[PDB]
RNA sequence: CAUCGGUUCUGGCGGGGGGAUAAAGGCCCAGGGAAUGUGGCUCCUCCGGGAGUGUUAUAGCCCUGGGUGUAAUACCCUCGC
RNA sequence: AACGCGACGAUACUACCCGCACGUUGUAGACGUAUAAGAAUAGGCUCCGGCCUCGUAUCCUAGCAGGCGAUUCCUCCGCCGGCCUCGAAGUGGCCGUCGGUAAUUCGCGUAUUGCAAUUUAGACACGCGCGGGAUCAAAUCCUUUGCAGACGACUUAGAUGUG
């Protein structure tokens, strides 16, 4: 698969520009700039040509959508942005629907439901260096045993001289991406309910 | 047997050096062997060994008979 | 027991994902599908119709 | 086994007092030269009627040319060959335009077919079949068939092994 | 019934089938001797044509499309001579594709660079006599 | 229609014709003549 | 034998390993070469006996780390062709690698060779080679078995190729036509001394 | 004006040294002449004057281009391919580099 | 040994139109069209006669020869399936739990398809789908049979041979328990 | 570059000798013979061709002896340019 | 893939783009470095007449390394612009202006590089120059955070704020 081209929209939230930058509050902030001036020349032919582009030849359609994280009670200010598939209909459906859908805040119950497993894909928690007892759950060694008894006793006996990938060894735990499926859906309580 | 999807550990044809002379002794040795039980082969053979004649699908063996009995005839009239 | 990627099981989940699970998920998604388009819908070089070009190689310099 | 040719090699003892008139023996050989017909000549002999080189004499060498060459015949071959079995007979048949080829077809058909080199190989008997009806083996006698005539399907041409690369994909149809 | 059967016809090697060989003579097959070798002669007054009898392997030979009618099997060279001169083989191949090809081949090779440099002069007024029928046509349509 | 029955049922079968690749090299005639020869010359 | 600023393979109904011997002695003499069409290049023998050469050849690897110097498998077709190229090269000297630079190779025709000629090797053809009646393969098939996930991409692809082919091939044939009318057209507008002179010097 | 070449030699390449397995003799270089493909053809290019034409860092003598003069001595091979001597063996990086052959000294 | 010329003959009825390209035959006849690609096989096709298909090789091995039988044999079954075609009747038979067959024809894909129920009490529904060109029926003038027709031979009785498949009796003594769908006979349509 | 010397590789040309004074072969002469039997004749057909009979006829072939002929050519050896 | 690739945002300077002005600048190696059907190979191609071993082909190819002026021709080539078209790693087609142009023929010039000596001549990339057009950006240290952490690294925040 190849991007062949992406379509912003003409006004991109603060929150959002901030995901382009390491150092906002010393920035002049001039992201996007040029490229909005792209719906005010020549009624925004380039714009059309690239969704015209997108429509005749791309295969796979995805929206580009970010976090508002300025309503959660986190510290942080720059918003977490990635790209959503858009599945079913033609090209062309997917092409109208997501240009339809720009500049528009999506709630959750617009896209899952209640009762449906879903997966979660996110960083577990860092453990930092950890030995091999935790890391992979071997077996402990006696008690006073020399040189150590949180370890692997022999972690080669056998040709060839050296050490294989499949010992375990002490290392990095945690901090690993997973994706856990099947989890079903309980409740989508809404914001404005006060009873939810 | 699953050997397509599967296959095993390869026979090797890549011959050792050691093997190639051991191998080479024992041919030489096999050789002077047999070439000792052949002079005491107690064995019975034949002063004269079997011939197997003329194939019969030789189109002038009927020819070639005649010209033996011919032949024999004239030897035993001289002689 | 009958492993994870047993051709009878493959062949029992397809039945299942075919008449049991896949009307309850195309009606679920048929109900989201509409409430997400509703809130989607709450010269040819000059105008963009004509798609133009754009403002290591595959081949030797030559 | 090579360009060979047909040799009349006649032979004989040395003459002594007892035998001022000793008998003359006449082989025909197929050989490459002289000196391998003269050699198989005398181990011929040697083998049959206990004439030594050392005690004998070449009288004769001379070819013998054939007849004619130009003309398509059918040769009877009765040959014995040593394998690791022993002496066997076989009688086969070649298609050639004289006697010599048809000895080297032999050779090499020998060769291929049972592993037979020259020095394990008695040529007995060549003769011409002097009929149609003589020839015995279906592979020449589907070759002696009236009326005989056959296309060639599939025939690679021939393109020069310099010319590396070809503009047009060849055809195998003349 | 009707039966439609759209196949292969080759040319066979028979007596009296004309090859053509690598060095451009011609022969007749006189006798087939095995599927690889025939028995040929080439009896043509023409010396670039003309073939001694012998034998031709089919390897090296080519199938033309002159066939000597009623040739007998085994034919010696003043009866395969006489059916040649009859049949008239060598007007016959002068009129084929192959020998047009050959002596153009021929005319080709045997040019001088004065001959190149003409060739080369009298190809382009030519050229431009096709290029202004070919701009009159595409003109039309 | 056919008359006989096959026996792995296969009752469309053509009747087959013996598989003689070398059939018509020798006519029979002279096949004969060649086994008086042979049986005189045993 | 001829010089060349580069040759351009059609790798269909080749022979791998002669395909190979062929373009490495090319490009050790230094002739740069594009192999197309990968996936239709052919291998003699029955299939399942290439199946079991690239099983026998997915057995071995490093074992001590499968990430480092280990014999990495490669699945697509012009990689499979790759490593029959590269093992007629000596490619761990810098000549070997000066070599290995001049030769390109490609699953399809990607342009812009889909407008250029494409020759093909008589020396290596699969009809001019192989015995009729004997078993070949497709590396094409052969990789979609050992895991190559773009069968079906090229095959459409391909499709398209050859449809707009078969549109300049129309354009081709009204072209050869014209010329042909233009030829018979001006052959009364010469003159006849011009035309009998190059009749007779072969033109 | 005029639209032709100016080409008055034949296009080769250095394949290789005078070699063996493993030994090899800088003192005699392997020409492929293009369009040279058998004994017969390359016995027309004996004698005849062959150039390597490379090119230096610095300007010499008015000039950033060096040659290597030598000579076809014999044929090689059965192929056309020719053995060259030249004035100073050719440098082993114009293993597949390109040399001219000249039509001089001609005999025609 | 090379054969130089072998030679088969194919006739054809007055009904049938033979057309083969390239090593593709297609026989039409009253009951419909068949195609087959032999292409596999190398033969020279031609019309020695009216009426008569000729198959020849040329300079064949043995079994070159001999593959030209099973081209006569596959070009004969073809012609006797475009005129009288092909028929299978098979029977289910059972102990104790009756065998229940229901055919239904699947309108998306053309083909019939065949469901099986109450193999020895059993409670899965086995389901065969049926080759394209091949018709099942459930007899009216016999009881517990179904009749499979068609002009493709393979076709019909590799459907038979399905059906008799899926009703396999596991991990029982075949002596005693002898449910099952077999084909009990084989013949023309005509 | 020309004219030479030494060594060497390679291409072409003119002669001589030998053998069965090559064997063949062409064109004549005189005999003999046969089939994978030409013409003719007879009998069947799908009218395309088959089958039979018999020795050159409206094709030809094979064997022997002779003449041209000390023919040519191949192969081997050899004298030169 | 830390020596595989793509899309996009903003890009201060000596940075970027355009025109020409050249390199003691480089490059496994220009010298006509010309040429798109697909498919079969016991069959194909076609202008529908016929044709197919064969790229031994076709195109192009003359002039101071190619001048000047005619005679003559409307053929070929190139840059720009317009409209279309081309996504496998994106480029061709038509029309128009302008410039060049032996298909025919001729005049004036070529010498002297001294009897050969690479025929210094192509393409891409890089750099130094002007003359114009276009643009006013970030990152890191530091302070901070604890979703992180041996140390680096990582998630954050620091410019007026829902700080």
């Amino acid at each position: 698969l190849r991007s062949l081209t992406t379509v912003w929209a003409e006004h991109l939230s603060d929150e959002v520009k901030r995901r382009f930058y390491k150092n906002w509050y010393k920035s002049k902030k001039k992201a996007f700039t040029k490229y909005a001036k792209k719906y005010a020349e020549n009624n925004g032919a380039s714009i059309t040509r690239e969704l015209e582009r997108i429509k005749k030849y791309c295969t796979v359609v995805r929206v580009l959508a970010h976090t508002q994280i300025r309503k959660t009670p986190l510290k942080q200010k720059k918003a977490h942005l990635m790209e959503i598939q858009i599945n079913g209909g033609s090209v062309a459906d997917k092409v109208e629907f997501g240009r339809s859908l720009f500049e528009k805040p999506v709630t959750i119950d617009t896209i899952f439901e209640k009762d449906e497993m879903i997966d979660v894909i996110a960083v577990t928690k860092g453990h930092g260096f950890v030995g091999v007892t935790a890391r992979w759950g071997t077996k402990k060694l006696p008690r006073k045993t020399h040189k150590g008894l949180r370890k692997v006793a022999c972690i080669g006996a056998w040709h060839p001289s050296h050490v294989q990938w499949t010992v375990a060894r002490a290392g990095q735990m945690g901090y690993h991406h997973r994706t856990s499926v099947n989890h079903k859906i309980y409740r989508i309580g809404k914001g404005d309910d006060e009873a939810n | 047997a699953g050997t397509i999807n599967k296959p095993k550990k390869p026979t090797s044809k890549r011959k050792t050096t050691r093997l190639r002379a051991k191998i080479s002794k024992r041919a030489a040795e096999k050789k002077r062997k047999e070439r000792k039980l052949a002079r005491k082969n107690p064995e019975w053979r034949s002063k004269l060994k079997k011939d197997p004649g003329i194939p019969n699908l030789f189109p002038y063996k009927e020819r070639l008979l005649q010209q033996i009995e011919e032949e024999r005839i004239r030897r035993k009239e001289e002689l | 027991a009958k492993s994870a990627r047993a051709s009878r099981i493959k062949e029992n989940h397809q039945r299942f994902k075919k008449n049991i699970a896949g009307p309850v998920e195309a009606a679920r998604l048929e109900r989201l599908s509409a409430k997400l388009m509703a809130i989607a819908q709450a010269s040819g070089v000059k105008s963009g119709k004509s798609i133009g070009r754009k403002d290591s190689s595959i081949v030797f310099p030559m | 086994m090579g360009r060979l040719q047909e040799y009349q090699v006649i032979g004989r003892h040395l003459p002594t007092e007892a035998n001022p008139n000793p008998a003359l023996y006449r082989m025909r050989i197929f050989a490459p030269n002289e000196v391998v017909a003269k050699s198989r000549f005398w181990y011929f002999l040697r083998g049959l009627k206990k004439v030594k080189k050392a005690t004998g004499e070449i009288v004769s060498v001379n070819v013998i040319s054939e007849k004619h060459p130009l003309k398509v015949k059918n040769f009877g071959i009765w040959l014995r060959y040593d394998s690791r079995s022993g002496t066997h007979n076989m009688y086969k048949e070649y298609r050639e335009t004289s006697r010599v080829a048809a000895v080297e077809a032999m050779y090499a058909d020998m060769a291929a077919r049972h592993r037979a080199r020259f020095r394990s190989i008695h040529i007995l008997k060549v003769v011409e079949l002097e009929k149609t009806e003589d020839v015995k083996r279906p592979y020449i006698k589907q070759l002696v068939a009236k009326n005989l005539s056959f296309p060639l399907p599939h025939r690679v041409p021939k393109i020069s092994t310099k010319k590396i690369f070809s503009a047009k994909r060849p055809s195998t149809f003349s | 019934a009707e039966i439609n059967v759209e196949a292969t016809s080759w040319r066979r090697v028979e007596v009296g089938r004309v090859l053509k060989l690598e060095n451009g003579s011609l022969a007749a097959i006189v006798e087939i001797i095995d599927h690889k070798r025939v028995l040929a002669d080439g009896p043509s007054s023409d010396p670039k044509l003309a073939t001694p009898r012998g034998i031709v392997p089919l390897s090296r030979a080519l199938l033309t499309p002159i066939v000597i009618p009623k040739l007998p099997r085994g034919a010696r060279t003043g009866a395969v001579k006489k059916a040649w001169e009859a049949y008239g083989v060598d007007a016959k191949w002068k009129e084929t594709n192959w020998a047009k090809k050959q002596l153009q081949q021929e005319r080709r090779q045997s040019l001088t660079d004065f001959d190149r440099f003409k060739v080369m002069r009298l190809k382009k007024q030519r050229r431009f006599e096709e290029r202004k029928a070919l701009a009159k046509i595409k003109a039309a349509a | 229609k056919n008359l006989g029955m096959r026996k792995n049922g296969q009752v469309w079968l053509p009747a087959k014709k013996a598989f003689r690749p070398t059939k018509g090299l020798t006519s029979w005639e002279l096949r004969v003549k060649k086994r008086q020869e042979q049986a005189a010359m045993k | 034998s001829s010089f060349e600023s580069v040759v351009v393979i059609d790798g269909k109904g080749h022979l791998l390993g002669r395909l190979a011997s062929i373009v490495a002695k090319q490009l050790l003499s230094g002739q740069k070469i594009v192999v197309v069409r990968c996936e239709a290049l052919n291998i003699s023998g029955e299939f399942f006996r290439a199946k079991l050469k690239y099983h026998a050849y997915l057995r071995k690897m490093t074992r001590y780390n499968p990430t480092r110097g280990g014999p990495f498998h490669f699945r697509a077709p012009s990689r499979i062709f790759y490593k029959a190229v590269r093992g007629m090269i000596p490619h761990k000297t810098a000549r070997g690698a000066a070599a290995l630079e001049r030769l390109k190779v490609f699953e399809g025709v990607p342009p812009p060779y889909d407008k250029k000629k494409k020759m093909v090797v008589p020396q290596a053809l699969r009809v001019l080679r192989l015995q009729p009646g004997r078993k070949y393969c497709t590396v094409g098939r052969l990789s979609h078995e050992v895991g190559w996930k773009y069968q079906d991409v090229v095959a459409r692809l391909e499709e398209r190729r050859k449809a707009k082919g078969a549109a300049y091939y129309e354009r081709k044939k009204l072209a050869a036509r014209q010329l042909s009318e233009a030829k018979k057209a001006a052959a009364a507008k010469v003159d006849p001394k011009v035309s009998e002179a190059l009749a007779a010097y072969g033109y | 004006p005029s639209e032709a070449g100016h080409r008055l030699y034949v296009k080769g390449r250095h394949l290789s040294y005078q070699r063996g397995r493993r030994n090899t003799h800088p003192k005699t270089s392997l020409i492929k002449i293009e369009g040279v493909d058998d004994t017969a053809a390359a016995n027309f290019y004996l004698g005849k004057r062959v150039a390597y034409v490379y090119r230096a860092q610095k300007e010499v003598r008015g000039t950033k281009i060096r040659v290597i003069w030598g000579k076809i001595t014999r044929p090689h091979g059965n192929s056309g391919v020719v053995r060259a001597k030249f004035t100073h063996p050719l440098p082993a990086r114009s293993f597949g580099a390109s040399v001219r052959i000249m039509l001089y000294p001609s005999s025609i | 040994m090379r054969y130089i010329h072998s030679e088969e003959t194919i006739p054809v009825p007055e009904n049938v139109k033979v057309s083969i390209k390239s090593r593709l035959v297609t026989v039409e006849g009253p009951r419909g069209k068949l195609q087959k690609d032999l292409s596999h096989i190398a033969v020279n096709f031609s019309v020695v006669k009216k009426g008569v298909i000729g198959l020849e090789i040329h300079h064949g091995s043995r079994k070159d020869v001999a593959a030209l039988r099973t081209v006569r044999t596959i070009i004969n079954n073809m012609i006797i399936g475009v005129t009288k075609g092909f028929k299978y009747k098979m029977r289910y038979v059972y102990a104790h739990f009756p065998i229940n067959v229901n055919v239904e024809k699947n309108a998306e894909t053309g083909c019939y398809e065949v469901e099986i129920r109450n193999f020895i009490g059993e409670k899965i529904v086995r389901k065969v789908v049926m080759a394209p060109g091949v018709e099942v029926e459930i007899s009216k003038a016999q009881k517990d049979e179904l009749i499979l027709s068609g002009n493709s031979l393979e076709a019909v009785s590799q459907s038979a041979a399905d059906i008799q498949q899926i009703c396999k009796v596991r991990n029982k003594d075949i002596r005693k328990f002898l449910d099952g769908i077999y084909v009990s006979e084989k013949g023309n349509i005509v």
